[PDB]
RNA sequence: CGAUGUCGGCUCGUCGCAUCCUGGGGCUGAAGAAGGUCCCAAGGGUUGGGCUGUUCGCCCAUUAAAGCGGCACGCGAGCUG
RNA sequence: GAAUGCCGGCAUGAGUAACGAUAAAGAGGGUGAGAAUCCCUCUCGCCGUAAGCCCAAGGGUUCCUACGCAAUGGUCGUCAGCGUAGGGUUAGGCGGGACCUAAGGUGAAGCCGAAAGGCGUAGCCGAAGGGCAGCCGGUUAAUAUUCCGGCCCUUCCCGCAGGUGCGAUGGGGGGACGCUCUAGGCUAGGGGGACCGGAGCCAUGGACGAGCCCGGCCAGAAGCGCAGGGUGGGAGGUAGGCAAAUCCGCCUCCCAACAAGCUCUGCGUGGUGGGGAAGCCCGUACGGGUGACAACCCCCCGAAGCCAGGGAGCCAAGAAAAGCCUCUAAGCACAACCUGCGGGAACCCGUACCGCAAACCGACACAGGUGGGCGGGUGCAAGAGCACUCAGGCGCGCGGGAGAACCCUCGCCAAGGAACUCUGCAAGUUGGCCCCGUAACUUCGGGAGAAGGGGUGCUCCCUGGGGUGAUGAGCCCCGGGGAGCCGCAGUGAACAGGCUCUGGCGACUGUUUACCAAAAACACAGCUCUCUGCGAACUCGUAAGAGGAGGUAUAGGGAGCGACGCUUGCCCGGUGCCGGAAGGUCAAGGGGAGGGGUGCAAGCCCCGAACCGAAGCCCCGGUGAACGGCGGCCGUAACUAUAACGGUCCUAAGGUAGCGAAAUUCCUUGUCGGGUAAGUUCCGACCUGCACGAAAAGCGUAACGACCGGAGCGCUGUCUCGGCGAGGGACCCGGUGAAAUUGAACUGGCCGUGAAGAUGCGGCCUACCCGUGGCAGGACGAAAAGACCCCGUGGAGCUUUACUGCAGCC
RNA sequence: GAGCUAGCCCUGGCCAGGGUGAAGCUGGGGUGAGACCCAGUGGAGGCCCGAACCGGUGGGGGAUGCAAACCCCUCGGAUGA
RNA sequence: UGGUUCGUGGAGCCAUGGGGGAAUCUGGGCGGACCACCGCCUAAGGCUAAGUACUCCGGGUGACCGAUAGCGCACCAGUAC
RNA sequence: CGCGGGGUGGAGCAGCCUGGUAGCUCGUCGGGCUCAUAACCCGAAGGUCGUCGGUUCAAAUCCGGCCCCCGCAACCA
RNA sequence: CCGAGGGUAGGGCCCGUGACUGGGGCGAAGUCGUAACAAGGUAGCUGUACCGGAAGGUGCGGCUGGA
RNA sequence: GUGGGAGAGGGUGGUGGAAUUCCCGGAGUAGCGGUGAAAUGCGCAGAUACCGGGAGGAACGCCGAUGGCGAAGGCAGCCACCUGGUCCACCCGUGACGCUGAGGCGCGAAAGCGUGGGGAGCAAACCGGAUUAGAUACCCGGGUAGUCCACGCCCUAAACG
């Protein structure tokens, strides 16, 4: 069947990029706590040009 | 006239479409004035606030012309009269000797090549717009101005109109189409005659279908639904209600007055 | 009750006898034929359909007879639903 | 030592299940330490509106090559999408960006919000939408519309040359738009040819033949040619297009009425460029040569594509913005702009490979899911359907044998057909086209593919229409008529309704419980009630704001009913809603009679009665398509029986019509009638309706239904009642190799006994040790710390005239 | 968190081929003028058959599956809500 | 209404959203309603070290652990997944 | 089986809970009006209060046991 | 070839019959009431419409077969 | 044909006043309604009676008749338009063109039906109050369809002289 995982390289970018968490207060506490974490990844990476 | 099908088809039985022989040819409108993007959407910012709403035909907005005191004393010839997407009523487009093109709301008896204007002056014809006070009592008259300067308000409905009562030193009284009873100001702006398309009461959607053509998507009862849901919803197989029937808010709907008491708007009212 | 699947049906049977038939027999208000009633006896047999989920039962047409009951109202790691 | 404890390890089942589609394999040769699995050749099979080719998304080294086999590969592996290394992705013209706007996002101004933040005209952002200049060939082991060859275009910038008032983010025009049906000419694509090109071929009985086989194009500027789209031309007047315009709109005289002319595309032609089969020979993993000076032509079919902003009809009435033309404003007119010509300048990112899949989404080389375009040929009425097949690509990464039960999938069956069963569940029968021919009933459309029939192949003769061609040939579609041949059978294989009668429910197409319910449920036109005067009612938000609606009573919200026909009775006492400037009560507050506390006092401080005080409730009316409700007991007619009739008690009033043993009927298989050999079902009746009933509508209703019930015909393996055959497993051999479960076990029957159902205790009987294929009675077999039940002063969702609050409104 | 799913907004795409033959139009018939009736034409429709496509009706398989919803046969809709 | 031990309590004090609304030392607040007396303070402007808290960081020590412990990580771990 | 409600002149209902008095309508009887019946008018009769018990000074009434009648309930399996 | 008829399939008409139901006619002395004939005690009749155990009542208009 | 005449003949548009009902303002009280008699009902929450203003619907007093017109059904305030029949005079025109009429077609009171509007008065049904043995009747108080307009059906009658 049709499962969950539909990959979209622009909705992945607008949805969790770091220009998005980065817009509100909730997601900025989400690149703080990444960030203590010691997280390699703050947010997802989402690639091609 | 109403146009009527034969039941070729079940829906076909009973459906009916409006006659559209007052429509000159002219069927796509007039860009420069209208029309505007229209912009459809069934909600406010973010949430749906009327419900079943969406779905149906694309429209282009007629920004027709409901204050007609700017060309006071212009006379124009009517042009046209066009479908009107966006209303019951139709449409005239004219062209004012000025050059400017303006829709007015199309009133009955409207004839195309016809002499109108707005003003003090005005001869009380089909189509002209004068202030409430210069237009003599007991004559009837439509897209009627609420308080002056302010835009056509009353009225503008297909096969609609108000008649004028009497006056009462600034105010003349109107009879609107719902029968109220109104104190309108004197220097209200209104046009003569009624509205016209008054055939419109008479058209049998016919099927669920066109219904949905129109934007309106299927309404469901308080009945169908669950307490979750609804005043109405469970219980077992079918149910009378259990209590004074009520909107999915909680409020009765059949008696309950709904206008504020202390509106300052209740001292020039006079009716049902 | 940290689970013993619960009606009926189908399939497979098997056991009790307080025996429906067939075999043996005493009494009969048993002429004979055919009955009635009790005793002995389970070796084997104990039909096909209409109705109802039905068990059961009422019918239809037969039969030597159309037996009763137990086996977790036998049998769902066998089936059905 | 136990916690269905936690982590780790190793056991058991067990060499057991499986090895991922029943499209399928065989052989010779090569390579290698090793080959069913790699390479090659021949043979065979499968796909072919794909299982073939091209885009996009996603993926990200998976592409090419060399060297490799520990692991990954469900077996093998010399192979690989795997390991190591190196190589590989070339653009002003394709896509995206130095262009535009859509929804939506952001957001100066501004409005709002405890903070965080929310709203928001302008503008900015935002694309499979608009705008937008490259086609064909050749090369790489791997890239090409990118490199190369040919041919052709676009922007800029600088010059010359000739024109003109040039000139804005501003005005106007344009861009610019729906659905269905389409005309004319073309192209793509395809079919055919005695004509042209071509290596070769006579087999196996005959054919050296207008023979078989293969192939007979592509792109292409200017200029034409042919199709077709676009568009009137002047002169006045001018108050509108938010300044100004010569532009645009409007008004008026003229000249056109036409595609005449201007244009703008499509197609054809075109300078030139380029390709070019079978077959044969080679050595590649694959390609190279020759065939070739290849020829490169004529008919015919023909789009859904092109001309395209084409046409007609219809109603539900069909984006914006820039580029583009034009108008003028500031200004500048040694400026600038338009045209022709040279010359120069032309950036950033993507470009490999997979792409219906072993490379994307499903933990996997997973039988699932994934948008767009091309998708040949014959035959079947047509087609994207079906059978075979081009090109192209596969045989699905375990095999070998065997020929038990049993299972899956498939084929046939005497006689009989529903006797099978909850149910004809399943399966059969039927099946396409053409032509005859069709009942009730009906809303006059239907019911209708009703039912039921006949024709269907091949050959010869005669004949009638078109289309392309000149009015003709041919080629191409449609037809008619007459004789004749063969078979069991002529849509000879593949695709392709079983039918009828009759109830119930719902009008109908539709919708739904993604993953057990597709329905009689939801929806639906339509009906009715009701609220709403516009800063509408109502809905979301604390707000601002927004939806309603750029709507205005023929409108919008809410409720119920649910096409349509006929209809929807009586009850307002209770509850609700509606209407009542009276009265009763009623909070803050006003008011202070009166009293109290301290003060030597002036004072200060408290209570505090009358009375004035809203909504609300009470109270008075209305209101049932508002919540709802719509009786009991006696007696009576000249056979009985029954009761039109009377009496009486009660209510706010005591269910009318219509319907009725029902999707309602307990007693119930009510009682009659019908179908049957027989009928707890069904149908028609009666009415004693436990417990119908009129918009939670009543009674009907043609048409409709993968709805539920009853019957019949047709037909059949459902059955009597089974039998045979096929293939995939099952079994044996080789390779790989799990699982839940598991206190330990050396794990028999009976009769007892035991917590009351014993392999394990007693007694007796039976019983050599170990497997394998099978059947499932048992180990209260596995699986889930019972869902039912109860318990817990455990939890949740829902309700209301439970309590207490809150929003909300008054 | 709406890359699944439910609704809506913006912007694109898709639906082979067959039937049936509504209004309208044209002619004729009729009439004072009509209504109306015949042909021919026309191509309407939550019309019909049926692929693609979107579904999921019945049955069988599958049940440590190919698959945490699949496969086979059968079936609903397919110019429209 | 909050705060204080203070939950309306005899409920002051301190802060305050609403209404009314002064005075400048013979002025004003407080000492738990209120009043008299005796006392204490001087609101409606602001700044002010030190003692006090904590431990990402460096050091020191441990009747602290010794790779299932000790930080989740003694090991390129906030990684693989 | 369980629950709670009901038996009163000839008929249908009151009277009980706050025990002492049994009343209402119809009917029946006698008389009148009428030619005659009814209607109407004037007079009158008529109740072991389902039975068994006792509580009281006294039971239709209050309490128990039966007897008929009416109505509801009988669920989760 | 046609062809008596036979078989199959579906229609049209008529006759008979059927649980039950509708009204009708008729049958000396059963029930309820008083509709009409006298101004029948509400003039009657009437087409239509609604309602009622029944005659019938009432609405609308009409009629003289009434003043 | 010419020249006239009378008429509630028909269709559409428009318009007048009387009265009823309702609302509003005034002034005003204790009863008003109604019948055979009553009661329900309306009324101190300010009725009835009276004045003033407003809205709305319907029917047209007097003229008016035993009268007029139409083929009937039927038509009655006034005005205008559109229009049918009709009678008189003059004897000018045509010249037998005439009468009737199965079917057909059109019209057709009231009630009723459909869709929409309208709804003051009246009023089937329905509800109350009396009356009666009982009244689903007659009398009284309320009151819905309907009565009114448009359009479309319906086709009856003591449609009668
Ligand atoms: N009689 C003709 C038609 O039928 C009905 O009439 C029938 C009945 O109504 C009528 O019944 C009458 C009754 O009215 C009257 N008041 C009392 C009388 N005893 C009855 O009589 C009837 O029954 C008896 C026995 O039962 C028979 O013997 C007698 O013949 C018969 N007429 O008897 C008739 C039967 O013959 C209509 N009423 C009458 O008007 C109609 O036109
Ligand atoms: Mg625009
Ligand atoms: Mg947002
Ligand atoms: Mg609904
Ligand atoms: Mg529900
Ligand atoms: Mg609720
Ligand atoms: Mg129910
Ligand atoms: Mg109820
Ligand atoms: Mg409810
Ligand atoms: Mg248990
Ligand atoms: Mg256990
Ligand atoms: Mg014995
Ligand atoms: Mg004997
Ligand atoms: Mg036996
Ligand atoms: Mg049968
Ligand atoms: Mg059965
Ligand atoms: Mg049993
Ligand atoms: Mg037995
Ligand atoms: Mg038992
Ligand atoms: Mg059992
Ligand atoms: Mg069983
Ligand atoms: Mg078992
Ligand atoms: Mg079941
Ligand atoms: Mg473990
Ligand atoms: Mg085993
Ligand atoms: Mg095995
Ligand atoms: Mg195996
Ligand atoms: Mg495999
Ligand atoms: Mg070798
Ligand atoms: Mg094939
Ligand atoms: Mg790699
Ligand atoms: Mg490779
Ligand atoms: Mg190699
Ligand atoms: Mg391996
Ligand atoms: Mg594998
Ligand atoms: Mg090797
Ligand atoms: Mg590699
Ligand atoms: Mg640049
Ligand atoms: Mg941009
Ligand atoms: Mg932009
Ligand atoms: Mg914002
Ligand atoms: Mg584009
Ligand atoms: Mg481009
Ligand atoms: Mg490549
Ligand atoms: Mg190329
Ligand atoms: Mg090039
Ligand atoms: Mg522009
Ligand atoms: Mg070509
Ligand atoms: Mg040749
Ligand atoms: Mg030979
Ligand atoms: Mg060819
Ligand atoms: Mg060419
Ligand atoms: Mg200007
Ligand atoms: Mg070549
Ligand atoms: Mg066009
Ligand atoms: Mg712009
Ligand atoms: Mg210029
Ligand atoms: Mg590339
Ligand atoms: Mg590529
Ligand atoms: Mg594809
Ligand atoms: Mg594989
Ligand atoms: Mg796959
Ligand atoms: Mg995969
Ligand atoms: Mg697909
Ligand atoms: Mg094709
Ligand atoms: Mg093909
Ligand atoms: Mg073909
Ligand atoms: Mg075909
Ligand atoms: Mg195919
Ligand atoms: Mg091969
Ligand atoms: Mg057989
Ligand atoms: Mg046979
Ligand atoms: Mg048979
Ligand atoms: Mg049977
Ligand atoms: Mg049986
Ligand atoms: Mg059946
Ligand atoms: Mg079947
Ligand atoms: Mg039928
Ligand atoms: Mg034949
Ligand atoms: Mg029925
Ligand atoms: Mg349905
Ligand atoms: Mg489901
Ligand atoms: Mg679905
Ligand atoms: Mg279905
Ligand atoms: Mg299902
Ligand atoms: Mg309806
Ligand atoms: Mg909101
Ligand atoms: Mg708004
Ligand atoms: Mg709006
Ligand atoms: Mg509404
Ligand atoms: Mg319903
Ligand atoms: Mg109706
Ligand atoms: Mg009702
Ligand atoms: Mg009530
Ligand atoms: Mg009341
Ligand atoms: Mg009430
Ligand atoms: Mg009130
Ligand atoms: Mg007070
Ligand atoms: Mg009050
Ligand atoms: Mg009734
Ligand atoms: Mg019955
Ligand atoms: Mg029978
Ligand atoms: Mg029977
Ligand atoms: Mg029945
Ligand atoms: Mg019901
Ligand atoms: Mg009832
Ligand atoms: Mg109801
Ligand atoms: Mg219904
Ligand atoms: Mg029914
Ligand atoms: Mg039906
Ligand atoms: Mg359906
Ligand atoms: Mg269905
Ligand atoms: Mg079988
Ligand atoms: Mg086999
Ligand atoms: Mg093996
Ligand atoms: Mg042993
Ligand atoms: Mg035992
Ligand atoms: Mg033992
Ligand atoms: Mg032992
Ligand atoms: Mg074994
Ligand atoms: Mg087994
Ligand atoms: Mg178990
Ligand atoms: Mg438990
Ligand atoms: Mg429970
Ligand atoms: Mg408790
Ligand atoms: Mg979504
Ligand atoms: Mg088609
Ligand atoms: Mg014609
Ligand atoms: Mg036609
Ligand atoms: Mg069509
Ligand atoms: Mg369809
Ligand atoms: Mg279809
Ligand atoms: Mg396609
Ligand atoms: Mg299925
Ligand atoms: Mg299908
Ligand atoms: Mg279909
Ligand atoms: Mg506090
Ligand atoms: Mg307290
Ligand atoms: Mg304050
Ligand atoms: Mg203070
Ligand atoms: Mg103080
Ligand atoms: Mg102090
Ligand atoms: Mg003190
Ligand atoms: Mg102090
Ligand atoms: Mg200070
Ligand atoms: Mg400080
Ligand atoms: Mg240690
Ligand atoms: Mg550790
Ligand atoms: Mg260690
Ligand atoms: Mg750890
Ligand atoms: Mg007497
Ligand atoms: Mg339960
Ligand atoms: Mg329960
Ligand atoms: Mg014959
Ligand atoms: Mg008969
Ligand atoms: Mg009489
Ligand atoms: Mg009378
Ligand atoms: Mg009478
Ligand atoms: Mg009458
Ligand atoms: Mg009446
Ligand atoms: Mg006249
Ligand atoms: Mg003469
Ligand atoms: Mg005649
Ligand atoms: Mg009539
Ligand atoms: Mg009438
Ligand atoms: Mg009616
Ligand atoms: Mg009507
Ligand atoms: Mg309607
Ligand atoms: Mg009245
Ligand atoms: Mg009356
Ligand atoms: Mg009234
Ligand atoms: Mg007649």
């Amino acid at each position: 069947m049709k499962r969950t995982w539909q990959p979209n390289r622009r909705k992945r970018a607008k949805t969790h990029g770091f220009r998005a968490r980065m817009r509100t207060p909730g997601g900025r506490k989400v690149l703080k706590r990444r960030r203590q974490k010691g997280r390699w990844r703050l947010t997802p990476a989402v690639r091609k040009r | 006239a109403v146009k009527k099908f034969k039941p070729y088809t079940p829906s076909r039985r009973f459906m009916t479409v409006a006659d559209f022989s007052e429509i000159t040819k002219t069927e796509p409108e007039k860009s420069l004035v209208k029309p505007l993007k229209k912009t459809g959407g069934r909600n406010n910012q973010g949430r749906i606030t009327v419900r079943f709403r969406g779905g149906g035909h694309k429209r282009l907005y007629r920004i027709i012309d409901f204050k007609r005191w700017d060309k006071v004393g212009i006379p124009a010839k009517v042009a046209a009269i066009e479908y009107d997407p966006n209303r019951s009523a139709r449409i005239a487009l004219l062209h004012y000797v000025d050059g400017e093109k303006r829709y007015i709301i199309a009133p009955d008896g409207l004839q195309v090549g016809q002499q109108v204007v707005a003003g003090p002056d005005a001869p009380i014809q089909v189509g002209n717009a004068l202030p409430l006070r210069f237009i003599p009592v007991g004559t009837v008259v439509h897209a009627v101005e609420l308080e002056p300067k302010k835009g056509a308000k009353l009225a503008r409905a297909a096969g609609t109109s108000a008649q004028i009562q009497g006056r009462e030193g600034d105010y003349v009284i109107l009879r609107l189409p719902s029968g109220e009873l109104r104190k309108v100001h004197g220097e209200c702006y209104a046009t003569v005659g009624a509205v016209g398309n008054a055939d419109h009461k008479n058209i049998v959607l016919g099927k669920a279908g066109r219904s949905r053509w129109l934007g309106r998507r299927p309404h469901v009862r308080g009945a169908a639904m669950n307490p979750v849901d609804h005043p109405h919803g469970g219980g077992e197989g079918r149910a009378p209600r259990g209590r004074p029937p009520a909107s999915p808010w909680g409020w009765q709907t059949k008696g309950l007055k709904t206008r504020k008491r202390r509106k300052p708007s209740s001292r020039f009212i006079i009716a049902r």
